């Protein structure tokens, strides 16, 4: 078995954000860690700009910028998860941006144990140095070219915090440590001229039992503020300050930042999203955020919340509180689906068309999350006017500067639409012909209106609506095609071409060409800082199929681009994307030719095709969020962006668009109208981007999720933290999910302070409502669920496999399996079976139940009393967490990698153990990718493949895929976001919100790639320099192995992205066949289509 | 309460003291090959860290140690599959720590005190002329895995370090598996793989063994703390290298507290159903645990189980001090009433004051945990 892995959606989750000056001196900047990526911001003090993204070869463990001495801007740090050290400084040079490495190194120790507490980076306020903690025991210091590196032994093994105090004439670390007497802050004085530690300038003062964080505090003040639970305590040697405040009892503070850059105030933010600030000591309650990873006080009241478990936030900081008493108020939220704990591919919607429900985010910030590739409309009015063949919009009153008339073209007919306010009406354009079809009408040069019919030119003033001229083929003949801006006008009469000039009360022949063969379709978009007068035609002609750049007046030709084929061009466009110029050319088998445009030369260079449609591509400009687009529309609506100066093509979410235009009325603004085969709709497009993402938050954590078609919803088992009341139970913490459910339901017990409180609720599959909820027993922790039909039974039962959990206890000795039917919108319990352990795992094993129950594995059969009754048992001597199936084929599997494969014997009624493997990793999923092979996420967030004449090699499995993912997968799941090269699709969902695709390749297609990816890396340049097969090595703290059996996605797709130049020296000898470099970008492109 | 002192035992007086003692260790690179020789006499299986008695005095045994004294010091004990067609696929390496040489009745002897260190698996046996085998082996290296949580947890959280403590373990499990609401499992199920919380559990089966046990005599290590565990569980022998196969000591752990909640019952190996004692009568005399190995004047080494009330036995012959391996008790031979199977010994106290008056001492051999 061959593998590639690619990205889907990026890493979500926010691991860490700083600011500083790390563009220019004068930009504020907010670097936002995303995992593997750095998303690089200034602060717009009316927003935040987007500066740059770059991914790396690394996931980020620390990043703090710096300025030490004479530098024009800032300096970052970043460590990887795999030690790699990097300082990097930035490079602008006009539209051109280059990250710069300027120091790098693998700061990794050949032996040592990776400390409890994490990779601690601090640095000396001097910039005299890099301080890091990664092993216990050891103090590495690099002193800030290749960040040379040397050890300290750090007498105290368990370092909880450590900061590099300010204001010291030697650098100090101020570090809290436990050691078996208690827990106690202390104080080192490093030496670079010595390479050794000395005594600190103060005596080892005793601590808070749970002293958490120490607060490296500036001048005038010095010192440092130790965090603990109930306790902020202050030391600076004889100087003490020891406040026990209550309000910060309830949950620990996980996280802080600096207000006032002397030390006056902090921000402190705790486990349940509350945020407070530390006054200088005082603490007052602020208000309520996401659960904040990280904090950021950035220009003028306003805080960047980095959140891990929900959705980041922009949040207002001010001096008077609202009515709820909240000093916190909400700007913006970023969308994070991190992390996905369990998801579904559902055909929602149009079948074919896969959509993707995760079980997104916890606690408070839980949610389901609906990702769907394309983008979608938001409808506003629906009008029945079939057979459009043309929409236009205009301004019948010149003081406005909005749309407020719709003009629309049918077969030999034109009408006329007005907007009063929201208010559609029919009505006649006076001046305007409704008895010819309209190729052509908008508002044009000295407040005039133009009208270009199958019969003549016709100019139209505003004031009043009036004919003032009219322009028609000398010997009274149709006109064939028709392009106009707000000054020209370029006709065709089969064969002939007119050079029209819009004047007042005159429409001026300039000039006329006839050309070689009949045209077909034309453009005269002005490109450029040209006001309003395009000096370049774009032509396309029939017979000899050819894309034509024309030169105004003189119609010269100045390029002849041959499409080649017997398929006429039937929509040309020269538009402008990232300030780069491109010529669109579209024809009549749904195929689409874009190459750049050269506006001087006419030169159409970088000639690239993509398949659209079935039927003829229009292409129709439009503007959304300040920025130019182009809509295609096809039976596959789609809009043509740009990203990263490359023209990126995502899908509509519409059966089909035939013709378009943007309206922006009065009661229809920065709109879109729509039209198809029967109806006229006006509307709001989303957010520009391939994915899109629908919210249902829950308030509570979801857990698991299935689905149900024959019951049009959805099962997700999910739990709520509850406290102890003054009474006989518990009490919410705020209404959730379960709480707010339609109809409610409980479990009745035949079976013998903070609570979990276990629930089942069923999610409509289109308005995503809480129809019912069921909560489960006292104590009873649901695990496990299915939504299938077992036995002879025609019915479709959700089923939910639950353990009683007791503090006591440590493997749960009761468990149960509960069978419920969703009729009448409540949920109907059919079965309750008792079992003697933790229902970790279930699965429909050919219309039989297949669950584990702790170690055991059991099979149950469905009878006509409906009931479940044990046919089977399998003893496994390890945990059966993990359960997977194909046909009579069962995959059983343990926390450890300790995986085993089961085989049903149906005339024998019993299970036979086919192979095993114990081979101790942490292990956070396993699917079954077809009948031979398996993938499974493996400790230290790697991704494996395990395949299948003598018995002790048939018994045996073996290690064919490894690679080093660098996310936490915690489901995989088998489906498509998407309408051969590659066999299979399994989509992974991870903790950071990354979502990914794993399909099979050919042994040489494998090759093929793989010898590209070499080459490739020869090529690109690294950002910190790290060599990607170290990155992708499947790494442990153990072992370190190269990656195999598997290809990086990610680096192939950016063979399309590279230089011309580059690509042909990427396949220059590559290949035995040879290969060339259309051939690999047909490849390439093709495994870019399977997301 | 008892006033024998438990670390005689473990420090086999009867071998003799005035032992020359050897410190400098020797260890064997992971999956790195290696030919160490094999005890023709030797059949039990040993555990690393586990004390080996020896008592040799067939020549070829006798010049085998001696030559070996002169170099690596480590020999290899195999875990026989099947003792009497001497097949083993699995061993450990012996490292000698004590060594004396005496002659007396002709003969040239040697008595060693040795130490588990490393697992190996068996890759050829070669035997030489002398009788003493050889064996090409594959040294098996121990596993260890960091926390559950450690991968995880890349965040703010990272800094929130690890009757009435039963609240402390509750808001440890709390505390330590956190981020567990970050992945597909609960906090409860990540505690059954922590080393800490396995350990703890197992610390609760030993103090019910040695009611004057202090954890500082404990291994703080799970490494360390697995194999001790181990050495000291009155099983078969078939379980016993499916524990020896184990790599990692949360997997050796988990096997352990399933292997002492299931015990209950320890009958006669060869009548099967007759019961002799019960895991309530275990209890720990010696500090290296309830089980250990030691030898008899003749060489051959058993592994004796420390019970307080033996049921089904019949003592034959009056009570001896001769060779005793707990000073101050004498033995008398104990053999199983129904079939007459050899069991142990009964000893008993010589002075008056001593407690306990009474133990019987169980050879694993002999007992079926069934
Ligand atoms: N003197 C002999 C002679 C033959 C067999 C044994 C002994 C002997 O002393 N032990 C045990 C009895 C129990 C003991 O404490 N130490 C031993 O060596 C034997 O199996
Ligand atoms: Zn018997």
């Amino acid at each position: 078995s061959y593998n590639y892995v690619v990205t889907a959606q990026k890493p979500t989750a926010v691991n860490g954000c700083v600011t500083g000056h790390f563009t220019s001196a004068e930009d504020l900047n907010l670097l936002i860690a995303k995992n593997t990526r750095l998303e690089i911001y200034v602060v717009t003090a009316e927003g935040l700009r987007p500066v740059k993204e770059v991914g790396m070869y690394g996931k980020i463990a620390v990043m703090e910028l710096f300025r030490p001495k004479g530098e024009s801007k800032d300096l970052l740090f970043i460590l990887t998860a795999k030690y790699n050290a990097c300082i990097l400084e930035y490079k602008q040079s006009g539209e051109s941006i280059d990250i710069i490495t300027r120091a790098h190194g693998n700061v990794q120790d050949r032996i040592g144990r990776p400390s409890e507490t994490g990779i601690i980076g601090i640095i000396d306020p001097e910039c005299r140095m890099i301080g890091l903690r990664l092993y216990d025991g050891l103090f590495k210091v690099i002193p800030l070219k290749e960040l040379k590196a040397f050890n300290i032994r750090l007498e105290e093994l368990h370092v909880i915090d450590v900061k590099f105090l300010y204001g010291c004439q030697a650098p100090t670390i101020c570090f809290v440590y436990q050691d078996p007497q208690g827990r106690h802050v202390k104080t080192y004085e490093v030496s670079l001229r010595e390479k050794e530690f000395n005594k600190g300038p103060w005596k080892q003062e005793n601590v808070e039992a749970e002293a958490s964080m120490v607060i490296a505090v500036p001048e005038p003040f010095g010192g440092a503020i130790i965090i603990g639970q109930e306790s902020i305590t202050y030391h600076n040697g004889d100087k003490y300050l020891a406040i026990a405040p209550p309000i910060i009892k309830q949950s620990t503070i996980v996280c802080h930042n600096r207000v006032d850059p002397n030390g006056s105030r902090y921000l402190l933010g705790d486990m349940e999203g509350r945020l407070f600030m530390l006054l200088l000591l005082r603490v007052e309650l602020l208000g309520e955020t996401s659960i904040a990873e990280c904090l950021t006080y950035l220009d003028n009241g306003v805080v960047f919340v980095g959140s891990r478990l929900g959705d980041s936030q922009l949040v207002k900081l001010n001096v008077d509180s609202n009515e709820q008493g909240s000093y916190v108020v909400a700007m913006e939220t970023f969308t994070n689906l991190g992390p996905i704990v369990d998801m579904c591919v559902v055909d929602l919607e149009r079948q074919g068309q896969g959509q993707l429900v995760t079980c997104s985010g916890a606690f408070k910030e839980g949610s389901l999350r609906i990702i769907r590739n394309g983008i979608g409309i938001h409808e506003h009015a629906s009008i029945d006017l079939p057979g459009i063949k043309g929409l236009w919009p205009l301004r019948s009153d010149p003081n406005r500067e909005t749309d407020d008339t719709l003009v629309l073209s049918f077969v030999g007919q034109t009408r006329v639409l007005m907007l009063n306010g929201e208010e559609v009406e029919e009505t006649e354009l006076m001046g305007f012909v409704d008895d010819q079809q309209t190729f052509f009408c908008g508002n044009v040069a000295h407040q005039q209106l133009i009208q270009i019919t199958s019969a003549s030119v016709r100019l139209v003033s505003q004031e009043p609506k009036a004919l003032v001229s009219e322009w028609k083929e000398p010997q009274a003949k149709n006109i064939s095609v028709a392009s106009c801006n707000s000054s020209q006008v370029v006709v065709a009469v089969g064969r002939a071409l007119y050079y029209l000039q819009i004047h007042p009360q005159e429409l001026r022949q300039i000039s006329h060409t006839e050309m070689e063969h009949e045209v077909a379709c034309l453009d005269i978009t002005p490109l450029g800082d040209s006001n309003g007068l395009s000096p370049l035609c774009a032509i396309g002609l029939w017979t000899d199929i050819s894309a034509r750049i024309l030169k105004l007046p003189s119609f010269e030709l100045l390029h002849k681009e041959m499409l080649g084929g017997e398929i006429i061009p039937r929509s040309i466009l020269m538009t402008t994307f990232e300030s780069s110029h491109y010529l669109l050319c579209a024809l009549g088998d749904g195929a689409l030719f874009y190459f750049g445009l050269n506006i001087e030369t006419g030169l159409l260079s970088d000639r690239k095709k993509v398949t659209l449609g079935t039927q003829p591509t229009v292409l129709r400009t439009f503007r959304s969020l300040s920025t130019t687009n182009v809509f295609a529309c096809s039976d596959r609506p789609t809009v043509i962006y740009s990203s990263n100066h490359k023209l990126v093509f995502s899908n509509v979410n519409l059966k089909e668009v035939n013709y378009m235009c943007p309206l922006n009325s009065d009661g229809y603004p920065d709109s879109l109208a729509l039209a198809n085969n029967s109806t006229l709709t006006i509307g709001t497009i989303d957010e520009i981007q391939k994915l899109h993402i629908r919210t249902v938050p829950l308030y509570e954590s979801p857990r698991k999720i299935c689905y149900q078609e024959v019951s049009q919803c959805f099962g997700v088992l999910s739990s709520r933290i509850e406290v102890q009341d003054t009474s006989g139970g518990t009490t919410a913490l705020r209404p959730s999910a379960s709480t707010q459910a339609l109809s409610s339901s409980v479990s009745s017990s035949k079976l013998f302070e903070e609570v979990e409180v276990h629930n089942l609720l069923i999610i409509d599959q289109h308005t995503f409502e809480v129809l019912h909820a069921h909560q489960f027993l006292q104590n009873e922790y649901a695990l496990s669920l299915v939504s299938c039909k077992l036995g002879k039974d025609p019915n479709t039962y959700f089923i939910v496999g639950t353990a009683m959990v007791y503090p006591e206890e440590a493997e749960p000795k009761q468990g149960r399996i509960v069978v419920f039917q969703y009729s009448d919108g409540k949920l109907q319990t059919v079965a309750e079976k008792e079992v003697k352990g933790a229902v970790y795992s279930m699965v429909e094993f050919n219309g039989k139940l297949l669950a584990s129950i702790n170690s055991t594995v059991r099979l149950y059969e469905w009878t006509t009393e409906k009931e479940l009754r044990t046919e089977c048992n399998h003893y496994n001597n390890i945990m059966a967490l993990y359960l997977k199936t194909k046909g009579d084929f069962i995959l059983v599997g343990d926390l450890m990698r300790s995986v085993l494969l089961l085989a049903y014997k149906p005339m024998e009624g019993n299970f036979e153990e086919i192979a095993r493997d114990f081979n101790p990793n942490w292990m956070s999923a396993v699917e079954i990718l077809d009948d031979d092979n398996f993938l499974g996420a493996e400790n230290a967030f790697n991704l494996f493949v395990c395949q299948k004449t003598t018995d002790e090699e048939r018994q045996h499995l073996q290690e064919v895929g490894l690679f080093h993912l660098g996310e936490f997968v915690n489901v995989f799941c088998h489906g498509s976001l998407v309408m051969t090269p590659t066999q299979g699709s399994v989509l992974f969902g991870t903790v950071n919100g990354m979502i990914g695709l794993v399909t099979s390749l050919s042994e040489s297609w494998y090759n093929l790639l793989l010898d590209m990816q070499n080459r490739l890396n020869k090529v690109i340049k690294s950002v910190g320099k790290i060599e990607h097969s170290f990155w992708r090595s499947f790494h442990t703290e153990r072992k370190t192995e190269p990656a195999t059996g598997f290809i990086d996605g990610d680096l192939i797709e950016s063979f399309l992205d590279i230089s011309r130049p580059k690509m042909q020296e990427v396949v220059a000898n590559l290949q035995k066949r040879e290969a060339t470099a259309d051939d690999l970008i047909k490849v390439v492109e093709e495994l870019t289509r399977i997301h | 309460m008892i006033n024998f002192d438990t670390s005689l035992p473990t420090s086999h007086m009867y071998l003799g003291s005035d032992m020359e003692e050897f410190h400098g260790r020797t260890l064997h690179d992971d999956d790195s090959c290696q030919v160490i020789p094999v005890l023709p006499h030797v059949m039990v299986m040993l555990i690393p860290g586990q004390t080996l008695p020896l008592q040799l005095f067939h020549p070829q045994e006798v010049s085998m140690v001696r030559n070996l004294i002169q170099k690596d010091r480590t020999f290899a004990v195999l875990a026989y599959s099947n003792v009497r067609e001497r097949e083993a696929h699995f061993g450990t390496t012996a490292e000698i720590y004590a060594y004396r040489e005496e002659q007396e009745y002709g003969i040239e002897t040697v008595k060693v005190k040795a130490i588990g260190r490393q697992r190996f698996k068996v890759l050829e046996i070669r035997t030489q002329s002398d009788g003493i085998q050889q064996a090409k082996v594959q040294i098996l290296p121990e596993r260890v895995l960091p926390s559950t949580m450690s991968a995880v947890q890349l965040q703010s959280l990272s800094r929130r370090h690890i009757r009435a403590f039963r609240q402390w373990w509750q808001k440890y499990q709390k505390r330590k598996f956190h981020c567990a609401s970050l992945t597909s499992w609960p906090p409860w199920l990540y505690s059954l793989y922590d080393a800490e919380t396995l350990m703890e559990r197992v610390k609760r089966q030993l103090h019910e063994w040695d009611e004057n046990l202090k954890d500082e005599s404990l291994p703080t290590n799970p490494i360390d703390f697995s194999y001790r565990v181990a050495a000291c569980l009155p099983i078969d022998d078939a379980l016993r290298i499916q524990l020896l196969k184990i790599g990692s000591a949360i997997q050796r752990l988990r096997c352990e507290l399933d292997i002492m909640n299931k015990c209950t019952s320890l009958c006669c190996k060869q009548c099967q159903d007759t019961e002799i004692t019960t895991k309530n009568e275990i209890f720990s005399l010696s500090l290296c645990g309830p089980m250990a190995a030691y030898v008899n004047p003749h060489g051959y080494i058993h592994e004796t189980l420390t019970v307080y009330k033996a049921c089904n036995l019949n003592l034959s012959g009056r009570p001896s001090t001769e060779h005793s391996w707990f000073p101050g008790y004498a033995w008398t031979i104990a053999q199983c009433r129904i079939c007459g199977n050899h069991m142990g010994w009964k000893f008993t106290a010589t002075k008056k004051d001593m407690s306990p008056q009474k133990f019987w001492g169980l050879t694993r051999s002999a007992l079926l945990p069934r």
